[PDB]
RNA sequence: GAAAUUGUUGAAAGGGAAGGGCAUUUGAUCAGACAGGCCAGCAUCAGUUUUGGUGGCAGGAUAAAUCCAUAGGAAUGUAGCUUGCCUGGUAAGUAUUAUAGCCUGUGGGAAUACUGCCAGCUGGGACUGAGGACUGCGACGUAAGUCAAGGAUGCUGGCAUAAUGGUUAUAUGCCGCCCGUCUUGAAA
RNA sequence: AAGCUCGUAUCAGUUUUAUGAGGUAAAGCGAAAACUUUAAAUAUGUAAGAAGUCCUUGUUUGAACGUGGACAUGAAUGAAGAGCUUUUAGUGGGCCAUUUUUGGUAAGCAGAACUGGCGAUGCGGGAUGAACCGAACGUAGAGUUAAGGUGCCGGAAUACACGCUCAUCAGACACACAAAAGGUGUUAGUUCAUCUAGACAGCCGGACGGUGGCCAUGGAAGUCGGAAUCCGCUAAGGAGUGUGUAACAACUCACCGGCCGAAUGAACUAGCCCUGAAAAUGGAUGGCGCUCAAGCGUGUUACCUAUACUCUACCGUCAGGGUUGUGAUGCCCUGACGAGUAGGCAGG
RNA sequence: GCAGUCAAGCGUUCAGCGACAUUGCUUUUGAUUCUUCGAUGUCGGCUCUUCCUAUCAUACCGAAGCAGAAUUCGGUAAGCGUUGGAUUGUUCACCCACUAAUAGGGAGUAGCUGGGUUUAGACCGUCGUGAGACAGGUUAGUUUACCCUACUGAU
């Protein structure tokens, strides 16, 4: 579903003679809290030898955008499995919000490289701060003073299955 | 990448004027006139300033893009015939039979008449396409001009009559007889 | 490009670009070559036969020519004066535009001079120029000269050639048994005409090298004085 | 291509 | 005095099968009752169930936003100024708010977005009415009594017959391989 | 089936703890990578008390044999079956599938252990089915769903959002053989280079001199053949990249130079498509057909529906109770289920 | 096929695997070939319909020392043709006559068939003391329709 940004820390059991752990944290991208948990506990699984019994969940807060209604441009660090050995991908994406960045991240994904949501693993989402930062030219192009181009071929969805008046499309 | 807008220049001299429609485009000059229907490729014309006029294309991909290129190309090249023109001249070599051309007419279609080609008694008959017209060549000895405004025109009539005169199952290593385009030039 | 693209016509040739080491090593030359020699000057010369060319540096051995890119030499004289290698040096810089040309020397600046006045060479047509005089093939077989000298002490032209002469030059020719024919006499260039590519390759190709050249020396910069002086001969 | 990519080497 | 089979009268269908099952229109045919028989609408109830309106609450960064104030920063540089052109503006330098505004951090108070809660209210849609004098758990009433509380009662209209209903052939939505033995798997 | 020898206080295709399994290691410092200090499930048996424990106090320091006395309770989860004795229809070496190992080759696969289904099996879906998915088979009403679907046949959105593909027999086709790659067909990425000391590509000039370098030669000047392939001037010239002359000549390229100007070039990766070998009656994504798809990956909603699940009416079977009153085999209340070949029982 | 070299590449972590090429294999003077060695199972032919191109010829083209004639390969091309015969002490083929050519394959056809499965006959050899069969060999020895559909005609 819609991407959630959830901070989820860890603290892996303090055993006898080592108590206060080093509290490990995490941002993760999930669309409920069980995904974000279970994603932090294979990352940490996958980084050193820590398991999901041996630790726990310190706290789960949901990370809101400070700006929703601000477009910014993204650089988004792209690593996935599949289909050969994992390789880096780096994708510049133009949006309002970090988790509507990703979303369409993943949807480009999976449209073009066929690269599931539990076979992409993000690393680095970065606002670019000044333009001419950004590389990618199909960015870069909206990146223009008074830029202004049509919608030519407007479509009218017609909710009657007859119509009378050959519809036109203008234009 | 689909890219937003592509748009190129086209240049208009000031001895002609070309008017345009929905994707009609027609050109008026010194010379003659000229007409083109662009219906299929779906592109847009603008004027800038009564001398140059940008064709774009918005939300037009790598193909797209080409052809708009193409059909600057093709503007501009009907601009240079109504200014200038274009001049054909083709040149027909014999060893030992002489090569007879005329330009014979049967109910206006003015077809010209190649006789006597390595020989054949067969007599091949090339129709002269509209807007060109060849005459013989003079102080050239064994060369015909052909010229015309519009250049598919004049150019498909020189490749039919050069190829009217095929040689076939002969060694092209020893048989030269033929008609070729020696010069391709403007009339101006 | 994913496809689609253009293909590099890849050769097995022995030498390679030198890339910015050569400019480099031009840029030290130059400023070393500054302090080295009491005189600069900017030789004007945009094309000169290579044998012609080095002549012209063995005439005074006591001295140093510099060439290669303008913008590489500008930036060794400096391009403006907040980072000028010497006094003044941006002015003589300023003033080089065509295929330059540097030539350090500490001879006498009178000598220098009187020396390109009196320095003629000739040259080819090198098109863009008004042609010499009027030139036509003869009216009948064409030979390696074009007739210049007597027919009797040329050649005939060579068949290699012929499909040059009609696709490239573009005149009518036809092909002889033994000899390349004209039906009438061609004029190739006449007085005072703005000679074409197609001309100044025909009379390449004929051998008509009646043009003249001389060196075109704009200033020169006297290091001593540090003061830029435009001498302008021809 | 990383606009950033400095500052991961100084994090380093 | 049966069927297999055949002839006559009566009814029905037929565009390379027929026969059967769930489902309904149609012909034909048919048993039923008494101060009660058949079919429906309305009102308010119990169970199941579907879709709307709307109110009050607990959580987020005690939501983030938006917005006000504040110190700074910048250009896809706002006003003004400067250089070239000149058909009143133009191309590039300047200028951080001026004859627009944007971003960063801080200070300030609300609501909304999302989740959940309400032993909150309420409209509409569909099926079911099983049990058969009381015994029990409950609610409102000072009480008398009543009630949506261990399964529906009241009112109204028509027909009192082939109208509902059963049988049957065709009319049509869908399904449907020939039984028995064997093998018990190309299963054929 | 008759047993009740039980009202089982014991049972279990399950879980937890103790000890282990081959040590798979995921360190590691110790004696400086030389140790196992220590750290975890892939794949598993035994043990968890009442016929258990404690005391005692004769015998055979050790250890093991004996009488007597004391306490009527030892992890989670679910449950009212301890099994034997009287014996009895049918059947016994049958097909497919995941897993562990074990022995092999053009390729299949062979020999074993465990685990399910089919047989005996209906119902919905995948067009069509012994193994594929779903799924607890009495007769009915209402409702919600599985898998599969929502352009028509066909009940449901020609729904919303991002991209991907023009195929002169794509696609809706199994995940496996043809399959290694090739496309100046396309979309997105990774790694290296040149760049206003003017990036790539476009037009013009230089491309020298020792030199026509040494062997052969009719001819061999850089470009028919064999060893060299040495050095000067540059911005550059390679005893020569190719075309052509008998022989040069000439043209041209590696590089450089001059004009415009700004991004360009090289090798790989991933997504879709064309090839990547296809004949015999004429036809197949199920057919029509579909191209911002009605093809593909994925997200968000809404809806169709099975004999699947929730509520209720009825028949039967089973089980627990009440019942001294024209039939205690009678009547009433409550609760759970109803598949099935051979075969057994009971009632008609 | 086996035995070796090289690596464009993959890679116990980049020692091993490995594409395209490549060496040894099975009388150098067109000389001979007088080898031609076991198919345990049939193949081969009369009438006749269709279909595939992996095309023999006809049609249209490109590349070949294509001067012509003539010939080779390749691209499309199934519309039309692909024949008359000797040979059984074998005929899993073959020769010579024309023609532009005599290309390869499927549906096979209880319609007819000759060899082959062949049954009680009979003759020579092997085995076995025999009945008898075999490593052989030779020879004499059901069959449709008037039922339905399919096809050609006709109410």
């Amino acid at each position: 579903a819609h991407f959630k940004e959830y901070q989820v820390i860890g603290r892996r059991l303090p055993t006898e003679s080592v108590p206060e752990p080093k509290l490990f944290r995490m941002r993760i991208f999930a669309s409920n809290e069980v995904i974000a948990k279970s994603r932090y506990w294979y990352f940490l699984q996958k980084l050193h030898k820590v398991k999901k019994a041996s630790g726990e969940i310190v706290s789960i807060n949901q990370i809101n955008e400070a700006h929703p209604t601000k477009v910014k441009n993204f650089g988004v660090w792209v690593r996935y499995d599949s289909r050969s050995g994992t390789h880096n991908m780096y994708k510049e994406i133009r949006d309002v919000s970090r988790v509507a960045a990703v979303e369409t991240l993943y949807q480009d994904m999976a449209a073009r490289h066929r690269a599931r949501f539990r076979s992409i693993h993000i690393l680095k989402v970065a606002e670019i701060e000044k333009t001419a930062d950004v590389k990618r030219q199909y960015v870069k192009q909206f990146l223009t003073k008074d830029l202004k181009f049509p919608l030519p071929h407007r479509v009218q969805k017609s909710t009657k299955t007859f119509s009378y008046k050959r519809p036109s499309t203008f234009y | 990448m689909k890219y937003i807008q592509t748009e190129q220049q086209i240049e208009v001299p000031e001895g002609v004027t070309v008017s345009i429609k929905s994707r009609i485009v027609k050109v008026v000059g010194p010379r003659g006139t000229l007409t083109k229907n662009l219906k299929h490729i779906d592109v847009t014309f603008t004027k800038v300033n009564n001398q140059l006029i940008k064709v774009a294309v918005h939300n037009g991909g790598r193909k797209h893009v080409a052809a708009l290129r193409t059909v600057k190309s093709l503007v501009d090249n009907m601009i240079t015939g109504v200014t200038k023109g274009y001049k054909y001249k083709m040149r027909y070599v014999y060893a030992h039979f002489p090569i007879n051309v005329n330009i014979v007419e049967k109910d206006g279609a003015k077809f010209i008449e190649v006789r006597n080609f390595l020989g054949d008694k067969k007599i091949r008959n090339v129709p002269v396409r509209d807007g060109v017209t060849i005459e013989f060549s003079t102080n050239v000895k064994d060369e015909i001009v052909l010229s015309g405004n519009s250049v598919e025109d004049v150019s498909q009539n020189a490749a039919d009559l050069q190829q009217i005169c095929r040689v076939r199952n002969k060694d092209i290593r020893k048989f030269l007889d033929g008609i070729y385009v020696s010069h391709k030039g403007f009339i101006t | 490009m994913p496809r689609s693209k253009r293909s590099k016509l890849v050769t097995l040739a022995q030498t390679d670009k030198k890339g910015r080491e050569n400019k480099e090593r031009i840029f030290d030359e130059v400023r070393e070559a500054l302090d080295t020699y009491r005189y600069v000057w900017v030789l004007h010369l945009d094309d000169v036969r290579t044998p012609v060319l080095q002549e012209i540096r063995t005439s005074w051995a006591g001295s140093k020519l510099i060439m290669g890119k303008r913008k590489v030499l500008q930036k060794a004289l400096g391009e403006k004066r907040e980072e000028e290698y010497k006094e003044n040096l941006y002015q003589l810089s300023k003033l080089c535009s065509g295929v330059t040309g540097l030539l350090f020397t500490d001879e006498d600046v009178n000598t220098v001079k009187e020396y390109f006045k009196s320095y003629v060479r000739s040259d080819y047509s090198r098109p863009n120029t008004k042609a010499p005089l009027t030139f036509t093939i003869p009216e009948g077989i064409v030979y390696s000269r074009g007739g210049q000298i007597p027919a009797e002490e040329d050649v005939p032209m060579i068949h290699s050639l012929e499909p040059t002469m009609r696709n490239k030059f573009e005149i009518p020719t036809k092909i002889k048994a033994g000899k390349i024919t004209i039906d009438s006499p061609y004029l190739v260039c006449t007085e005072g005409e703005k000679l074409d590519v197609r001309q100044a390759l025909i009379l390449k190709q004929f051998g008509i090298a009646a043009s003249e050249f001389k060196v075109k020396v704009s200033a020169y910069y006297d290091n001593d004085s540090s003061t830029v002086e435009s001498t302008n001969i021809n | 291509n990383f606009p950033y990519k400095a500052k991961i080497l100084e994090e380093i």
